[PDB]
Parts: C-alpha cells; sequence; structure tokens
C-alpha cells in the first residue's frame, strides 16, 4: 500500500520541510536527558508517505470534522517521533499508538517542537536510547521523525504546568 | 483510546509555564492524522 518518495534537497518542498525541523528546535527542562543534547540536525532524507487507502481515510474523517466545527477542519502539520515509525507509515495510528500515561489521557501526541518529538523516537522519555550504542544522546546512528496532517477540528484549551 | 470532551475533537495542550514551549495537541481517533513526511536525520553535538 504504502509509497515512499526521496525528496531532492533541491527541491523547494524539501528545503520547507528542513526549515520545520531546525526552526523548532528548543532547549529542553531535561537537559537534553531523553533527546539528547544539540541545536540543530543533520537532516540525512526527507520522504514524501503515499497511500491512498490511508489518505482517503484522512480526508473522510476530515470533512466530517469540519462539517461539526462551522466548516474549519483545524488542520494542521506537527510532528511526531516513535519507535513505531514504520508501522505508522504502512498502516497509520490506531489505538495501539495511544500514549496511556499522556498528560491528557490515552491519544495519539503530537509536537510543535521537533525537539519535543525526538524525545520519544526511542521510546517513552528516550527509552534506553539508540539501539546500538543505548546512547540517548548519540550523534551517530539515524533517527526517525514524521512530519504528520493532523485535523484538531474543535480544540479543547488545556493549560499545561510545563 | 480516551475520548476528547464532549464537543470537542482534539485537545491543545499548552504549556503556561516555560514561555518558549510551544504547544502538544492530542487527538483520540487514528484517521484525524496522516504521517505525510518521514525524515530521517541525526542531532548534530554542539561545536
Ligand atoms: C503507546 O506509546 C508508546 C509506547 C512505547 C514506546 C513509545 C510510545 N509512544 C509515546 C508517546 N509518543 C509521543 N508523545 C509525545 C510526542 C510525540 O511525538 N510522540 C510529542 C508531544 C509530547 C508527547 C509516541 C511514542
Ligand atoms: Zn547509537
Amino acid at each position: 500500500g504504502t509509497i515512499l518518495i526521496d525528496l531532492s534537497p533541491d527541491d523547494k518542498e524539501f528545503q520547507s520541510v528542513e526549515e520545520e525541523m531546525q526552526s523548532t528546535v528548543r532547549e529542553h527542562r531535561d537537559g537534553g536527558h531523553a533527546g539528547g543534547i544539540f541545536n540543530r540536525y543533520n537532516i540525512l532524507k526527507i520522504q514524501k508517505v503515499c497511500n491512498k487507502k490511508l489518505w482517503e481515510r484522512y480526508t473522510h474523517r476530515r470533512k466530517e470534522v469540519s462539517e461539526e466545527n462551522h466548516n474549519h477542519a483545524n488542520e494542521r502539520m506537527l510532528f511526531h517521533g516513535s519507535p513505531f515509525v514504520n508501522a505508522i507509515i504502512h498502516k497509520g495510528f490506531d489505538e495501539r499508538h495511544a500514549y496511556i500515561g499522556g498528560m491528557f489521557g490515552a491519544g495519539i501526541y503530537f509536537a510543535e517542537n521537533s525537539s519535543k518529538s525526538n524525545q520519544y523516537v526511542y521510546g517513552i522519555g528516550g527509552g534506553t536510547g539508540c539501539p546500538v550504542h543505548k546512547d540517548r544522546s548519540c550523534y551517530i546512528c539515524h533517527r526517525q521523525l514524521l512530519f504528520c496532517r493532523v485535523t484538531l477540528g474543535k480544540s479543547f484549551l488545556q493549560f499545561s504546568a510545563m | 483510546m480516551a475520548h476528547s470532551p464532549p464537543g470537542h475533537h482534539s485537545v491543545t495542550g499548552r504549556p503556561s509555564v516555560n514561555g518558549l514551549a510551544l504547544a502538544e495537541y492530542v487527538i483520540y481517533r487514528g484517521e484525524q492524522a496522516y504521517p505525510e513526511y518521514l525524515i530521517t536525520y541525526q542531532i548534530m553535538r554542539p561545536e
């Protein structure tokens, strides 16, 4: 089902996605414990994820949400870091990906800060870091994040203490 | 998987202490996100 199209670094679309990654790095209150110590990334590859079934599933729900929220899907582009990236691009998000321990209940979490999502690529709290070196701040091993299209609809505003 | 509050479609978690932290969002239906870009990267050691 899923096809991955490599984007050229000379393409405006690649440069735009990279800029969103780089410009949303921030410092984290754990000093880098979960995700590592860095101010920027080395972008190695950006692939467009193509899946007709998943896309039509997404746009079908988007239209339902839009009609329940004064014709406004409230669609965002947001980061998601997860060990389950390979399952997500082939089968989509589902209830197995619900973060029971999340601060806003058992759902699927996304971040505006790329570096927030980077804290979860190796698991909750960075897990034990990369599989080869067990290093949550590994500078060697390749990581993967998703940049996702997300329908928020009417979003409940929850101020957090973070 | 839980539910969003009645009348809502997602939750916006907005940090109110760290003024540089951006928002985090939660959806409760897998079909409300599409994984559009797969980004392969390394973090870079500060110089
Ligand atoms: C069922 O969950 C897991 C089980 C076993 C290992 C890992 C995960 N999950 C944890 C939640 N995940 C996540 N949480 C957040 C953000 C994000 O990108 N990903 C960014 C905003 C803040 C929270 C994805 C991976
Ligand atoms: Zn490593």
